[PDB]
């Protein structure tokens, strides 16, 4: 799993080297920008539902035909919006786990990966998880630092979407 | 391979849960004793050397058949090869030391390593012997008061006696 | 040249991937060390006469083997003798490439790459460079994570010999 | 590879100098100005889709050639390799402003890359106009002055441009 | 290019060995479902543009909000339409073209390298250029074997883009 | 790989025989019938993706335990593995039902593949759950009496039939 | 075994794709042009006595010295005319099953295979069993597209020889 | 690699417009004339070996100097060489024969092959020879007018001597 | 691979001693005899190809059910594998018959041939009778009185028998 | 060309090494065995027109047919004798030039590579040729030493043609 | 295990061949060269111990400091000097075997192979094995083509050294 | 690769001669001065440590600007770059005495080696100083009168000669 360590451990035991200070260096890094991280996953996990209650009326307001079509693919059925709203959990959860471990490798291997042949398979649009994604990054009440690690790993879903 | 992070995260995706206060608690002390898990890993890393050497040379005097000949490191070829398992030992221990997980140390080194010792007929129990020598030596190095901000690393240099002992149980 | 920045981007350029949080937190993990290295860098850069002449020294006490035996891997000549004070330079030169840097590569591309068979070809010991870098290790007068620094690439060079 | 540490420690090395306080001074600078360095890298990441998308957008609006029948974006296997291109050299402009120096994009992304594009017959000038149109896009949001640490950034905004106009230079 | 006479060259170049009864089967298999192919080609490319007109409204009226909602992915405006329709028409072009050259080939080379980066990067629905294929098979009044081989191409992008 | 006919080629070398008319009577009516069987593969082709799509959506709503957190079809990775698994079992179905034998479905699927599941830990036997839902889900396509020349495809339907249960018996 | 329909398979099966219209081509030609093949098979076979017997005797007239050298290669003895009229059924048979396969699978398998390695061996001359296929090709009493097929595999054989 | 039909496609593609009737009579035409043209293949094929080598023994007949102690078509290891060379461009000729496009030929036979045989020193002057020695032989096989359905092959007969010439051509 | 020479050597070092006159004598004497080995190695080699063509025809005379249809040694390919593996195993002998040690013929061509015969399905008990009958053929050949210095060898034909009887053990 | 001093020189090359004893002892038993190889080769040359004009009736006598057959391939004309004549000196040369060179380079180069081809190709029997070495090996009137070498590359070409 | 043999047939093995004329006039030298390589060893064998007792004199004059000074790679203790004299016998007993098998190969698996490794490891200096290797090959008493044997594998070993 | 006797070989086969007295009385000689050239080859390789080794520190002192920063010998990387070109081309050499034919040298170390030097930016015409130096060396060493039957080798060490100033001069 892609973490700040596992990179520092991998680019050596590549090359056949003991760790170095070039190593330890990027982490150190890591346990410093810790403090920043912590605190934006603790306040997205303890606010966490109404941030998904409001990412789903995002989506709904934002593209409201997704609750009056036909199909499983929608939210117009009491399940279909159980799976939506269950979706959005996902990817709220796969950010306080990429801040909890330094980097992208929770949501790269959790939710990134296969993603396109999912999102087409079950016709599922994009545009609907960046909404959400949109919204959360708006009305998440992080400032300074915190906020600069939340937004990261938000930006770096919708990229992963784009 | 996992860290210590990577780790608790990979345990809460199971259950679908975020983390709790217990976790965010423990991550976060983790993360205050950093700087001693550095100093460990670099200083044991600046002796990788001596470290291995030192070790290699008191094995030898202990078990002397293991180096006259007919044994499993006479010949240069089987003493480098030897030497050289001694210091890929340790090389993964400090990558364990620094990551707070024994994955690494499992997947890359350990997992597989008895049945390798037996297929070409070296002695596993000389060398957990080696590893073990190492670790004593290792602990005497990264805990050495000098020259350091006075503090406690008791839990740590505990940490870092577990990986020397799953290494050498694992080949042992 | 083996940096933390070249190795952050390295890793990005391997995968394929835009730079992410993962390898900016190791890139400020330098730039907040490099305190703390920059001025281990200007200490040795300003006592560099001293600390070389004095390791020269250091060595010729230990092995005066080396100032009496005739060949031209000795120091038993005033040519040998110039040799040796410039090859410790080199090393403690080295040391502050590597502190400037912030990792190994300058120490690995021009010292490390080729040095057992040089030292080989020429009948140069590894014990001599060792206690050299011993004496600069025990006298370069700096303390805290100055020291850290220093000691830090100077034990990687005796790694290298041993 | 070289960052702006590596290259003046090549420089000296060169010459077989030590470091001059001239060069520990303009070092230190860099280091001090460091955390700007990654506001910047961190902006135009993460806005790399939309920087390559309305750049696109626009080049073809300015340019209808290129995507109409028999235009060398026509198709949509050249809209992608198009596409790509544009996101693959804003990927080495990046590159080089964390590194604090080119070499990164001219090694592995600009040298040769004229000689590329008259082989298969693209527009170089045509990539020119897109490489400058993901830069003005990628100032305006790096050097954004809304939610950050108010200061001046207007150097490094001008390094920056730099890296673009070298790569839309190396194409044209 | 993929065609029947292509994959039976490929196939005999591959192995080093000259053309035998094996291959000249499979382009007589050509030769003779040519008749069917042709006049399915001739027919959808003399109905073309009503076929076009007509699969352009099949979508807006199942995907209303492709026409009202503001964006330059979205039919809202008359450049978005033209672009709309266009693409339309290269679907149906493409199937043609499938037809003449007795395989996927030109819609492979054309239309299908490169769908899914275009359609995500542009956020364009695949479930807008299906409707617009199941309106064109429903519509193109062909009967018998020219059926079999228009459908045949026509499901093929359909599960291109599914 | 064999077919219908260098199966039965393959069985007179093996005691040096020239056919009988027995034979040349079965493999004429097997070239009799060779139009339903291009029907079939036709049919069954054009719906792959509402096959395995239709099928993995009735899978997950009768055994929901395979996509709640832990199951083994959680996450998109292990998702679209399995997806992409229905995918390459319809696809070798599809390669039987034109050879007339069921040789390329054993070699180059079936065979080996229950041990793999069981080394990652799938449930074979729900995989088996989703093979026979493509099955009734192909035979509905392919047996579909609509916009075709009306005949009988018992036979035929019955052999699809026995290539799906094929697949499904080698894994649960 | 190379026939159209394993050839068809496997361009698909390589290139990891399902069947196309451009394979289903492939294959009704097949189909179409058994019925020709077919009729061929059923001739060669229900002659094949008279044909081997004939093709035996067009060789021992051809090369009068193979019935009269010692040698276990020549047909000098009973036991080398079995042997000789054995491989000339051999041949023939492998003829049937190519026309039966609808390709060269058969013979490559069968026959073609290893040819070189034992004509040398054990010096039996190509130009023995090309005279005998020369004198099937021109008494098998086909005509029309069964006798282009039977020639087809005949001279397929031949230059396998040659 | 095109076809005649894959050839045209690609023009219409290039302009971006449906195919005309111009176009698909002239297609239809090609069609109408595909017996022909499999006659041609099969009967140059199953003659393959004495088209190569009654063209060789008659080239080293008119050129003795080939096959003398210095010459290029000396040793075995060169004169299989030369025997294999005629047999790969006869082999690429008679896929251009039945794609209706000289493209396979081009790119995978001619393309290059000049400057191959100047500098291994071939005379490709006397290849050239070889090359029209196997097109009056092989459109003798592919015209003869026993054994087949009495009819015009003068068009196509025309067009594999284009593809002769043009294989001559390109080394000569 | 060791020779009789290395062989001994690697038997001293395993005890670290120098060699004594016991063994300076084996292979002074050894030596002695090296033009007798290499008569016999040029006589058996130079008869390669009739050895293994007698010896199948007489094994395939004696068990003709080998090369009737559904025999291991029917068609061409099957029997041109027999008649290789037949040479394969001549010319791994005669590597032993050259370096008076067996080790490459076991390394390199016996060790794990039993195996490989039960996979495929061929009669060891066949090959083993193939393979004696090279050995009688071989030994009159390497024996032969005729147009060579008179001498005695039965020691060495001895020896030869040896390898053939070693590669007869491990397949039958 | 493989000689045993190419030999000798490519096995040092290929693991990067310079020579040692162990190659040059290979050399030196190449340049004793130089005084049987040479009088054999001197021989050959010698009475190299008696031996070419007794080995091709040789041949002509144990196969008739060649000379009163028709074909290209048959010495029936008094080209093909000489044709024939030609082949069978060639043979010779060789092996005078294997004889000079050490080793089997000078035929392995100048005629084994190609042989089946050729002898394919153009229905050239190998019995012929095998023939005429055979007259050679039994009349070259050596003795000794000389006459284990002459028959060695004589053998060797005998096995290529089997 | 290089020898002359072994790389004869490497050498044939590794082409598919049958060993030739080529690889036995190799081995043929080594028979032949054998008879003064046995004579080196036997005298190398029977005046082993005072070449051992001698080599290492040589070297504790010529670098006296290594019976002074204190380190565990020193011949300062009883136990070092037992270690001295080992592998000085060492080394004498590998050119013995390399005499008697007829090449490197001995030296080369047990001796050569890791012995950068080692020198460095356990701080062993080349200079002193050189000194034991110059002063056996001067007083090992031989003449002839037996010393040019003997000197051939003690130059092989002083250049691994250098 | 050629040596004097292949390549004899080689000049006879492209006239198709027989060889002449003059030929077999000039290879013959070759053969009487074989032990002078084995001697030869045995002492520059038996001293090639040294030769490279003092030809180095030589060059190096001539010319001190190749070791001064900046200097094409300067690091160690470059040094060992250095000493290994040294170390190749007397390797090159000395498999040219051996053989006594310059081809090896030629086709596996001189071809191509000017251009080399010259796209790194390496002083040719230092590396020829470097290759005369060893030179005067080895032909001291290959004719030093000491220990040896006395006789005539002036011959053969002019040959030698020819062998350096060949490699001297294909890189200066
Ligand atoms: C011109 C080359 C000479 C010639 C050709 C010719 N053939 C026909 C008719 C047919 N040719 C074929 C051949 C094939 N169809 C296949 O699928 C295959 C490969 C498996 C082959 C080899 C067939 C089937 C026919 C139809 C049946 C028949 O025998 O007629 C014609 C007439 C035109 C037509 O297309 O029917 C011609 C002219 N005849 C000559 O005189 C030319 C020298």
């Amino acid at each position: 799993m892609k973490t700040p360590i596992t990179e520092a451990i991998a680019a050596a035991d590549t090359q056949g080297r003991f760790l170095s200070n070039t190593e330890l260096q990027a982490v150190d890094g890591r346990f410093k920008r810790a403090v920043a991280s912590m605190e934006a996953a603790r306040a997205l996990t303890n606010n966490a539902q109404s941030l998904i209650d409001g990412a789903a009326q995002a989506v709904y307001q934002k593209f409201p035909y997704t609750t009056t079509m036909q199909g499983s693919q929608y939210a117009s059925t009491p399940e279909g919006k159980a799976k939506c709203a269950r979706d959005i959990g996902y990817y709220l959860r796969m950010v306080t786990y990429c801040l909890v471990a330094g980097g992208t490798g929770p949501m790269d291997e959790y939710l990134i990966a296969g993603l396109s042949e999912i999102n087409s398979t079950f016709d599922l649009s994009p545009s609907w998880y960046i909404e959400a994604l949109k919204y959360i990054k708006a009305n998440h009440g992080l400032t300074g630092q915190a906020a600069v690690e939340a937004n990261a790993y938000i930006d770096y879903a919708i990229n992963a979407l784009s | 391979m996992l860290d210590a992070f990577a780790k608790v995260v990979a345990q809460a995706d199971a259950r679908g849960e975020f983390l709790t206060n217990a976790q965010f608690d423990a991550l976060s002390n983790l993360v205050k004793e950093g700087n001693k898990r550095l100093d460990a890993v670099n200083r044991i890393t600046s002796n990788a050397s001596t470290i291995v050497a030192n070790a290699a040379r008191a094995l030898f005097a202990e078990q002397p058949q293991l180096i006259q000949p007919g044994g499993n490191a006479y010949t240069n070829r089987r003493m480098a090869a030897c030497l050289r398992d001694m210091e890929i030992i340790l090389r993964y221990v400090t990558y364990a030391i620094l990551a707070g997980d024994s994955s690494v140390l499992d997947d890359r080194c350990l997992n597989g390593l008895r049945e390798t010792y037996q297929a070409l007929g070296t002695p596993g129990s000389s060398v957990a012997v080696a590893i073990q020598k190492m670790k004593d030596a290792a602990i005497a190095i990264a805990n050495d008061p000098n020259g350091i901000t006075p503090g406690d690393c008791s839990a740590l240099m505990s940490e870092i006696a577990g990986y020397f002992d799953r290494a050498a149980a694992a080949v042992a």
